[PDB]
């Protein structure tokens, strides 16, 4: 009954590069995580100067 | 004076062999009067779609009341009578029979196994009557929050794929499951080159052969053309579900990251590291002297009622983690060490701590294969992973591979600044934010 | 024959520094689990059962 | 009495942040160098040449 | 095909102590210190000691601090239980062969030369209540307990923890009088499993000798029959009816072994309807749904205890255990099969030897084997010694059940539950 769960889809919320079951998401980890990394150096970049 | 080293030489081959079939037969002789004997088959809720699942969980049920010829309740009698002990169980990934009987007895043990794998009846009245035995195990099982939480961390974890599924299955198709879904799903899966039939201790390799050719001839004596047996990835992901109860005394809690799958070498490190890191219980003399700092500071902090690390395998795929039991205002102080120790080990671990870590999983490995059943049940569900057996002396040499370097390189690669599945049940107010957890990933002094 | 406590029945505890605190002798429940509703907490005020320092790779 | 930390595990702990301690010192320089504009140290860096001879 | 199975070697020595080894040729070493000092041996003004005692096994020693013993063991991998029983302790200990030297001397610091240090020990007094309170988290435990104590007027109606009063109370003098006058070498037996005979012989006579405490079974349980109850709302009752039977190692001993298989204990198939069971299939007959029943045979140096066990729901207690002793009475008064004597011969054989089929279970029962007996008794003339029970000595047995006075003890909803003049 605890089994009558399921955690509800997310498919439009999701990165594109996951979205698919199928394939693993470690794949897309490093990519995802350079993004948004990238983001922040870039900000702190700015607030540097 | 035999050395360990020596002593690792001394375990026997375990022997296997193929029928025409594509069944495999395996054997470890040891001579014991004892033995034990079953079949390794992998199905299991990861093989099910969203319609069907449960159904396997649903045959064990059936498995052991009635097959063509001794139907009803002639095999328990059998079984009783001669003292043995029958035995089944199913995970998301493999599912097993096997019968725990006197040595002189494998012949009609074998003879049994055969009759239930293949001549299962199925009665009618049976599934109704099993279709509120499940129904009732699903309420029990509602009051094991270890249970429940797992079960979470499975959901979220692998959230839109089959591995997110629990064995037993949702209730619905405990209600909704009929015989023909059996049948369909039995056919589809318990065939020959799926199955391994494996036996520990006074018994002899041709003797299991000869009885796995006599009663187990007669399974892919067709085989099939377009069937689709193949089993898809899981996506993993970075997520948590919190089942919030503020009725219940103590918080469940379980974190894991992505764990690499049956097959990868990395497991031994892995394992290295998680011996070090231990488990704990408010039952362990000693507290503040244990060698592991989370379960030293846990015990003189009283931060925890229990803990253990785990690395759940399954293929290509894994939880790779720690779940604890704890008082409402201590979650957030045990997941800040139970992270805390993780980073230290993918960045810091030192030489000594690592051959404890290894001298924990070599005492581990042998104090487990003791006896028939665990020696058989490793047979058994080896070939279904490694395909091979997998000898002491060949794990013993990875262990001893393993060194601080190797932790380090290892833990970072699975634990560092990567995304958790997080499970939470109970009192959980003071769980830690996502955000907060996923922080916890990675050092800013790294 | 001996060993009371294997002999099935009579109460046996234990202790450990590195296990758990056991106390299982004999009496009935696993037909119990079968005709059901033998609930059980889940970790109540605790510890915990199958214990560990066993394992693999 | 310092010779607490005097022993094999600490040596292999202060190997293992070494790199760190390297890397915290590059961040240091370089950081302390581009704010004051150190016209010594800077003068050698091909571009970043924003002070002509 | 495995090497030459060595054969195990036993030897008395002088002092009484007895060293027992198996050279297993196996990865792993275990190694236990037996010792006749259980429960049983406590008395009115020191309940609890043993219990305290058993969780000190890691508290500083002379030879050996806590901090070390913890470490020291823990850095080999190994392990250090102690495990109780009305009648011993066991302290057992687990490495690889390579180790057993330092686990070795780990052991023989806990138990020869434990320290009892005041502050270790008032800081331990607390894990007596956590202990306990996981234990009787089982219903079964607080039966069996009250069970015991409803039984008998002394010695064995001690319970394996300690009585609430008594948490906090415990000394560091109870403790080393406990130590001292029953840790000694004729109420010992140290066995090894991967180690050699002259190895273990070597510490016992080096180790060991030490002599000044009791001797006798300072006690001699006197059965005496009675009931405890206790009305406590968990959702099933929990019942168990005994009489007094026979001593462990006597040849009655053996009928009883036979006449628990017979009616029943244990489930031989996941989820099955335990159709050999006599014991079930009787309550089966009469009563509908949530129960369980099993012959409890407890079988002790100078005492034994046989009967049974119901788990059924509040109401029907009384139809369930009422069916359940009509169902031996109708076996004391003759009516059994030689096929089912047969039967429960074949489960009571093949399960002795599935419990020696582990190191664990073979080194507590050759422990076990080296208290009650003073020998090793080999799987073959065991196994002998059950064939030898005929299907009257198991009539017997039965009829000694039935007309035997009773002990009973039960908890739950108790309005159904009968007393014992009910049954």
């Amino acid at each position: 009954s605890h089994t009558d769960i399921k955690v509800p889809d997310f498919s439009d919320y999701r990165r594109p590069e996951v979205l698919d079951s199928t394939k693993s998401s470690k794949e897309s980890s490093e990519a995802r995580k350079g993004f948004s990394y990238l983001v922040t150096a870039t900000t702190t970049v700015g607030v540097a100067y | 004076t035999a050395t360990y080293a020596q002593a690792l030489q001394s375990v026997p081959e375990t022997q296997v062999s193929q029928l025409d079939n594509g069944l495999r037969v395996a054997s470890e002789q040891s001579s014991q009067p004892t033995c034990t004997v079953g079949v390794w088959i992998d199905a299991g809720s990861r093989y099910e779609s969203e319609k069907n699942n449960g159904a396997g969980y649903f045959v064990e049920h059936l498995a052991f009341k009635g097959t063509k010829n001794r139907p009803g309740n002639a095999l328990e009698k059998e079984v009783e009578s001669m003292g043995a002990h029958l035995n089944a169980y199913s995970t998301r990934e493999h599912t097993a029979y096997y019968i725990k009987a006197l040595s002189k007895d494998l012949p009609k043990a074998v003879e049994l196994l055969a009759d239930i794998v293949q001549n299962c009846s199925l009665e009618d009245s049976q599934i109704e009557k099993e279709r509120d035995v499940i129904l009732q195990e699903l309420q029990e099982n509602d009051t094991s929050m270890r249970d429940v939480v797992f079960n979470y961390l499975h959901a979220t974890a692998f959230q839109g794929t089959p591995l997110a599924q629990s064995v037993e299955g949702p209730s619905e198709n405990v209600r909704k499951l009929s015989r023909a879904d059996l049948t369909e799903y039995l056919s589809r899966h318990y065939k020959a080159p799926r199955m391994v039939l494996a036996a520990a201790g006074g018994l002899e390799h041709r003797q299991l052969l000869d009885l796995a050719q006599k009663h187990f001839s007669g399974l892919s004596g067709t085989y099939d053309e377009d069937a689709v047996p193949t089993l898809s990835p899981c996506r993993f992901t970075g997520s948590q579900i919190c089942h919030r109860e503020d009725g219940l005394p103590l918080a469940h809690v379980a974190i894991a990251v992505e764990g690499p799958g049956w097959a990868h070498p990395d497991n031994v490190a892995l394992q290295v590291a998680n011996a070090i890191i231990g488990h704990y219980d408010c039952t362990y003399g000693g507290g503040a002297h244990l060698s592991s700092p989370l379960a030293s500071i846990a015990a003189t902090n009283k931060l925890c009622q229990s803990f253990q690390t785990f690395n759940i395998c399954y293929a290509d795929t894994g939880l790779l983690g720690a779940h604890f039991v704890c008082d409402h205002m201590s979650i957030d102080d045990m997941m800040f060490v139970l992270q805390g120790q993780w980073m230290r080990l993918c960045t810091s671990a030192t030489e000594s701590e690592v051959l404890r870590g290894k001298n924990l999983l070599r005492n581990a490995l042998v104090s487990h294969l003791d006896g028939t059943t665990p020696v058989c049940e490793d047979i058994g569900r080896s070939l279904l992973t490694y395909g091979r057996r997998i000898p002491l002396a060949e794990w013993e040499s990875r262990i001893a591979e393993v060194d601080a370097r190797v932790v380090r390189e290892v833990c970072s690669k699975y634990f560092y600044d990567q995304c958790p599945a997080v499970a939470g049940f109970g009192p959980i107010e003071q769980l830690p934010d996502y955000n907060r957890i996923r922080s916890g990933m990675f050092w800013l002094r790294f | 024959m001996l060993s009371v406590a294997a002999r099935s029945g009579p109460f046996a505890p234990v202790l450990s520094a590195t296990s758990r605190g056991v106390a299982g002798a004999l009496r009935p429940l696993v037909q119990a689990a079968v005709p059901a509703t033998s609930e059980s907490p889940v970790l109540d005020l605790k510890r915990s059962v199958l214990c560990r320092e066993s394992l693999r790779g | 009495m310092l010779t607490r930390f005097l022993g094999p595990r600490y040596r292999q702990l202060a190997r293992n942040w070494v790199p760190t301690a390297q890397l915290w010192g590059a961040v240091g320089a370089v950081g302390l160098v581009w704010a004051t504009d150190w016209r010594l140290i800077l003068d050698w860096v091909p571009y970043i040449n924003g002070k002509f001879k | 095909v495995p090497p030459h199975p060595q054969d195990l070697e036993f030897t008395r020595l002088p002092n009484g102590l007895v060293i027992a080894s198996l050279e297993n040729y196996a990865p792993a070493s275990r190694i236990g210190l037996f010792i006749k000092a259980g429960s049983r041996y406590e008395n009115s003004n020191n309940l609890g000691t043993s219990h305290l005692l058993r969780l000190a096994s890691s508290l500083t020693t002379k030879g050996a601090s806590s901090f070390k013993i913890t470490r020291g063991i823990e850095a080999v991998g190994g392990k250090l239980s102690v495990t109780s029983t009305r009648e011993n302790m066991a302290y057992t200990v687990e490495c690889l062969r390579d180790d057993v030297d330092i686990l070795m001397e780990f052991l023989l610091n806990v138990t020869t030369a434990p320290e009892f240090r005041r502050w270790e020990v008032a800081a331990l007094q607390p894990q007596l209540r956590i202990d306990k309170a996981v234990a009787l988290q089982n219903p079964q435990a607080h039966v069996i307990e009250n069970l015991h104590a409803a039984a008998y007027r002394n010695a064995l109606a001690n319970s394996l923890y300690c009585p609430d009063y008594r948490i906090g109370k415990v000394t560091p003098v109870e403790l080393h009088d406990y130590v001292q006058n029953h840790f000694t070498s004729a109420r010992m037996a140290l066995i090894g499993l991967g180690v050699s005979h002259p190895v273990l012989k070597q510490v016992a006579e080096q180790f060991l000798n030490i002599r000044g405490g009791l001797g006798l079974s300072g006690a001699k349980a006197k059965y005496h029959g009675g009931e405890i109850r206790e009305q406590n709302g968990d959702s099933l009752v929990h019942a168990a009816l005994v009489a007094e039977s026979a001593a462990i190692g006597s040849a009655e001993a053996n009928a009883f072994s036979v006449l628990q298989h017979v009616l029943g204990a244990g489930p031989h198939v996941k989820r099955g309807s335990n159709a050999t069971s006599s014991l079930y299939q009787a309550v089966a007959k009469g009563v509908h749904q949530p129960f369980d029943v099993s012959a409890f045979n407890a079988s002790y140096s100078d005492s034994g205890l046989f009967g049974f066990y119901t788990i059924s729901q509040a109401a029907s207690a009384g139809d369930v255990i009422k069916a359940a002793y009509n169902q031996v009475k109708t076996i004391a008064q003759g009516n059994l099969s030689n096929p089912d004597v047969q039967a429960a011969k074949n489960k009571l054989k093949a399960g002795y030897l599935m419990s020696v089929e582990s190191s664990e279970g073979f080194l507590d029962e050759v422990g076990s084997q080296a208290l009650a007996a003073g020998s090793y008794t080999p799987p073959s003339t065991v196994l002998q010694q059950i064939d030898a029970v005929a299907d009257a000595d198991v009539i017997n047995a039965a009829k000694k059940f039935v007309s035997g006075r009773k002990s009973m003890a039960a908890s739950g909803n108790l309005g159904h539950t009968p007393f014992i003049d009910e049954l």
